[PDB]
């Protein structure tokens, strides 16, 4: 959201369905 | 002579790669360095015959938090695998000044300086350098930053001596480390120990890391000194910068 | 967004009861630097061998050094294209006797440094801008054929024409009428009778104002919707630096200046190396080119469009809905 | 000449470019003289195996290749990335020394990516080697008409060498299976080989004394430097200069910024060699050459005139009427107050034509 | 499918379709129901 | 890959390039059909005239 | 080869995108000129009087 605020990031990997290494949402876009 | 417990380190250990001075210029490279947030062996001291030094592997390079305040450390000495017969590196902050010998020591059953035990080279076969280097005499204030790195034909150490204060896991600070000496040695080393100037059992719990190839983004600033770097393989955040 | 269907029947039927004027921003990139790269500079330096080298591809020099300067002239030409229409400079008359509206930051103000007013100078300072060390190779940049002085001048010229004439003056001479009298024939032009200006005049005024001075704010605040502009700039010195920093680049050879094997190697030997440079740093000039093209076709298509809105904006009130703003024009 | 026409018309046109011609060439080193010991290795009494090839660094002095050159027949001498003949203006760094001796038959063995006994278990050679090679007969130096079996080369070896890599421990080498326990079982032969080092054979088994020098190349100002004249300094002048090895054209002008004992030279944004502190006085100075842009000329028309106005581009100087602008110095037009319509643009608002008793003019473009 | 296979990925859009019918189906409700009010501001229902 | 670390560059060029290709897209798109921004819905009662 | 190869397919998507992109700001003119209201503009919104 922008290092001036915070410093938590939320990675994204591209297309997986999702068996790859929390919370782990999955899209149509990715895990 | 506890048992030495994992602590972290806190962006410590960078060292100019080398003598190109730029201004301010965000510029990234990359190097063997100590990897940040890294376990860093204490070796406490602090735990209220502590030579605690069982030759412990150089690895490619040896992050080395010299804590002490008075010289109760001596030295240091570089070795392949101390067999009484290889040439070694004798490395003791001498009071005339840092004397390095690389030398056909002869690793006894205790290789060390002191200068009363000598156990180093009963003969010096060969002994291919001596080093009589400039004039340098030897809470943890000194924390001399000495790091070894030795490739190519060349020992190379960096180092800076200012007084920190902290008497315990180095500080939640940050400062450059300048080079020292490189010499064009080029000998097998494969382990190493310190030489903790023998009274002993003592209180000054140093540091040892060690070291692997990373990437880093350093900082140069106008004036031309390392004001801040970035790992790039600690926290995606990071990769993104 | 939100969601409301809309009570629709055979016989119902809304209309609006009072009126708010308002105003928006729009911005539009019209042009970018225009550049040029002396070839032999860049790829040989001042060598010779070099030189002798390029003479085999003969062509691609003066190739390159044509499309550059073609993009040079039509930068210019795009930045002449939007800012002339008027064959006159007018003068904004000291009176400002405008029927209560207040044009203050918009007029020009000769007590400035340059003759650019408020909004104007605001602007160009938001947008905050290396350029020797790059020089140092020969990548020079040509500067505009147009101070930003006549360009501010231009603009202010086409304010007086606007509010003096009205539109006239982009179909002839100026011929000067009343500020009321003017915003009455626009009003006229989009279905409503002209006796509401005549009699809410000061609410207009009012509105008027403080919509300029909303402008005012969001500009000088720190919300800075000119990406546009920012990031073509940020394109082009992007791409440059990709440029000057493949000199780096070794190419599978055993050096990157020229100096260091011209000095260490015989020519019949090093000859090669020299060739293998000489491909890299081409094909690098050559991919530049080419992004350089496209992007100023891109910047062309833009000024054309800038220059068909400030034709068809300005100079007369327009009728083509969502076209010159939001709502009726 | 460039249009390819006799006829132009009028408007500006780009012909070919200009730069500052340099000066002069200055030369910095620092003040050193000692003699780099090379007679001692190669005019040597006794040389080592090649599975104990000597491996000596030499440093702070300098070195000569005309005395490499009259001093013997040398059978071989090719040097790789580097011309022999240009050594004496070079500037090396960490030059080493290393030698052994085979037959002459199998000097093929030193190469890049060579193959070869002693290549493959004895002594590799890198794929970028940069240096070369010296060898020539001992059988008529140092001779056993038996055999000079005191010179060995190992014969057997598990896996290869890296290149420049020195191994002793030698027991007794097994070919496979039937395991040798270092206890010499079947296919247990020993690595260590000697040779047939005779005056009783031909050319092919004299033995040939080699030496190989490896060196670096750009990594500091190293000591191992040539005989190059150091010499004065000048400054704002473009001029050319080598400083320690680094090559260079440009400005010298003192600096500003705060180098550091160790610091040798200075960079950019863009990785340029920017400042350099001399190896003679110790004195930190910065670089800004004179690479000064093109050169274009306007002109009315050849079907009205002859005259033209060249115009430079970026000159804060004279640098050979005359008339400075933004966009560079203009000669060859008078200067005027009036104002036009643009004819011949140049740029800033400078605008070129034709009427004045005829000459070129400039002028602040009207609007 | 048969892209994939080397490295030659495909991003998926960012608009799916169904958005992309909603707003088509808005674009006829409004047009149908004011006609050109709601493109300057509010939508004013008026018989068609 | 230790070869193509010569022409280290371009890697990172067409990356840029193609991605800003695909923000331009997405940009298309939303410019060609962010016009409205209440989603009206039609009314139950199709009386149209006819 | 292949980075030549792979070069040339990014410039011939670079120009189609560019061919896309005129096309997609002529479609959102003729949206947003079209549907909001009617256009008088002779033989822009189809054939005839629109």
């Amino acid at each position: 959201p922008g290092t001036n605020t915070s410093n938590q990031v939320a990675v994204l990997y591209q297309d997986v369905n999702c068996t790859e290494v929390s919370n782990v949402f999955q899209t149509r876009a990715g895990c | 002579q506890l048992p030495p417990a994992y602590t972290n380190s806190f962006t410590r250990g960078v060292y100019y790669p080398d003598k190109v001075f730029r201004s301010s210029v965000l510029h990234s490279t990359q190097d063997l360095f100590l990897p940040f947030f890294s376990n860093v062996t204490w070796f406490h001291a602090i735990h209220v015959k502590r030579f605690d030094n069982p030759v412990l592997p150089f690895n490619d390079g040896v992050y080395f938090a010299s804590t002490e305040k008075s010289n109760i450390i001596r030295g240091w000495i570089f070795g392949t695998t101390l067999d009484s017969k290889t040439q070694s590196l004798l490395i003791v902050n001498n009071a005339t000044n840092v004397v390095i010998k690389v030398c056909e020591f002869q690793f006894c059953n205790d290789p060390f300086l002191g200068e009363s035990e000598f156990r180093v080279y009963s003969s010096a076969n060969n002994c291919t350098f001596e080093y009589v280097s400039q004039p340098f005499l030897m809470n943890f204030k000194n924390l001399r930053e000495f790091v070894f790195k030795n490739i190519d034909g060349y020992f190379k150490i960096y180092s800076k001596h200012t007084p920190i204060n902290l008497v315990r896991d180095l500080p939640q600070g940050f400062s450059a480390l300048e080079p020292l000496v490189d010499l064009p040695i080029g000998i097998n080393i494969t382990r190493f120990q310190t030489l903790l100037a023998l009274h002993t059992a003592g209180a000054a719990a140093y540091y040892v890391g060690y070291l692997q190839p990373r990437t880093f983004l350093l900082k140069y600033n106008e004036n031309g000194t390392i004001t801040d770097a970035v790992d790039c393989a600690l926290d995606p955040l990071s990769e993104t910068k | 967004g939100a969601e409301n269907s809309v009570a629709y029947s055979n016989n119902s039927i809304a209309i609006p009861t009072n009126f708010t004027i308002s105003v928006t921003t729009e911005i539009l990139p019209v042009s970018m630097t225009k550049t040029s790269v002396d070839c032999t500079m860049y790829i040989c330096g001042d060598s010779t061998e070099c030189s002798n080298l390029l003479l085999q591809y003969g062509s691609f020099c003066t190739q390159l050094n044509r499309a550059l300067t073609g993009i040079a002239v039509e930068q210019d030409k795009n930045t002449q294209e939007v800012f002339a229409q008027v064959k006159q400079i007018y003068k904004t008359p000291p009176i400002k006797d405008f029927g209560g509206f207040n044009f203050s930051q918009i007029l020009p103000d000769p007590s400035k440094p340059s003759k650019r007013s408020f909004i104007e100078d605001l602007l160009f300072n938001k947008v905050t801008l290396l350029i020797c060390a790059q020089k140092f190779n020969g990548l020079t940049v040509l500067p505009p054929l147009l101070t930003d002085e006549m360009i501010a001048q231009y603009t202010s010229a086409l304010l007086a024409g606007t509010i003096t004439s009205g539109w006239t003056f982009g179909a002839g001479a100026a011929l000067q009428i009343p500020f009321a009298m003017q915003m009455a024939y626009r009003f006229n032009g989009i279905g409503v009778t002209q006796n509401v200006l005549y009699e809410n005049q000061k609410l207009i005024a009012n509105q008027f104002n403080s919509a300029i001075g909303k402008i005012q704010d969001s500009l000088s605040s720190t919300a800075s919707a000119l990406g546009k502009l920012q990031d073509v700039v940020n394109q082009n010195a992007q791409a440059l630096n990709t440029l000057v920093k493949q000199l780096s680049s070794n190419f599978g050879a055993i050096s990157s200046v020229l100096n260091d094997i011209l000095s260490r190697l015989d020519p019949p030997e090093a000859e090669v190396q020299i060739d293998r440079l000489i491909t890299g740093r081409l094909q690098s000039l050559q991919t530049y080119v080419t992004q350089q093209l496209i992007r100023a076709a891109e910047i062309r298509a833009s000024a054309n469009l800038a220059a068909t809105k400030m034709s068809e904006c300005v100079l007369g009130q327009s009728k083509r809905v969502d076209f010159c703003g939001k709502g009726y024009h | 000449c460039t249009l390819k026409s006799f006829t132009v018309e009028k408007g500006i046109y780009q012909t070919s470019n200009f730069r500052v011609q340099p000066t002069e060439s200055i030369v910095r080193f620092p003040n050193i003289t000692n003699l780099c010991p090379f007679g001692e290795v190669f005019n040597a009494t006794r040389f080592a195996s090649v599975y104990a090839w000597n491996r000596k660094r030499i440093s702070n002095c300098v070195a000569d290749y005309s005395v490499l050159y009259n001093s013997a027949s040398f059978s071989t001498f090719k040097c790789y990335g580097v011309s022999p003949t240009k050594l004496n203006d070079l500037c090396f760094t960490n030059v080493y020394a290393d030698s052994f001796v085979i037959r002459g038959d199998e000097v093929r063995q030193i190469a890049p990516g060579q193959t070869g006994k002693i290549a493959d278990y004895n002594y590799k050679l890198p794929d970028d080697f940069t240096g070369c090679v010296i060898a020539w007969n001992s059988n008529n130096l140092d001779s056993k008409v038996g055999g000079n079996y005191n010179y060995l080369y190992r014969l057997f070896r598990k896996s290869n060498l890296k290149p420049f890599e020195r191994d002793i421990s030698t027991e007794i080498y097994q070919a496979g299976s039937t395991p040798c326990n270092g206890v010499e079982g079947f296919n247990c032969y020993f690595p260590l080989q000697s040779y047939g080092f005779q005056p009783t054979n031909g050319v092919g088994y004299q033995p040939y004394r080699v030496v190989v020098l490896s060196f670096e190349l750009l990594h500091a100002p190293a000591t191992v430097c040539g005989p190059k004249k150091s010499t004065n300094l000048v400054k704002n002048k473009c001029v050319n200069f080598n400083f320690n090895g680094l090559t260079g054209t440009g400005v010298l002008t003192e600096s500003n910024k705060k180098f550091l004992p160790f610091q040798q030279f200075g960079r950019d944004i863009a990785d340029t060699t920017d400042a350099v502190r001399d190896p003679q006085t110790l004195e930190i100075l910065d670089i800004t050459p004179c690479s000064f842009g093109g050169v274009s000329v306007i002109t009315p028309g050849t079907n009205t005139s002859n005259q033209v106005a060249v115009l430079y581009q970026d000159v804060n100087c004279t640098e050979v009427n005359v008339f400075q602008t933004r966009a560079g110095c203009l000669i060859g037009a008078e200067h005027v107050n009036n104002s036009y319509e643009c004819d011949i643009p140049i740029g800033a608002g400078i605008c070129a034509s034709y009427q004045t008793s005829q000459s070129i003019i400039a002028y602040t473009m009207s609007l």
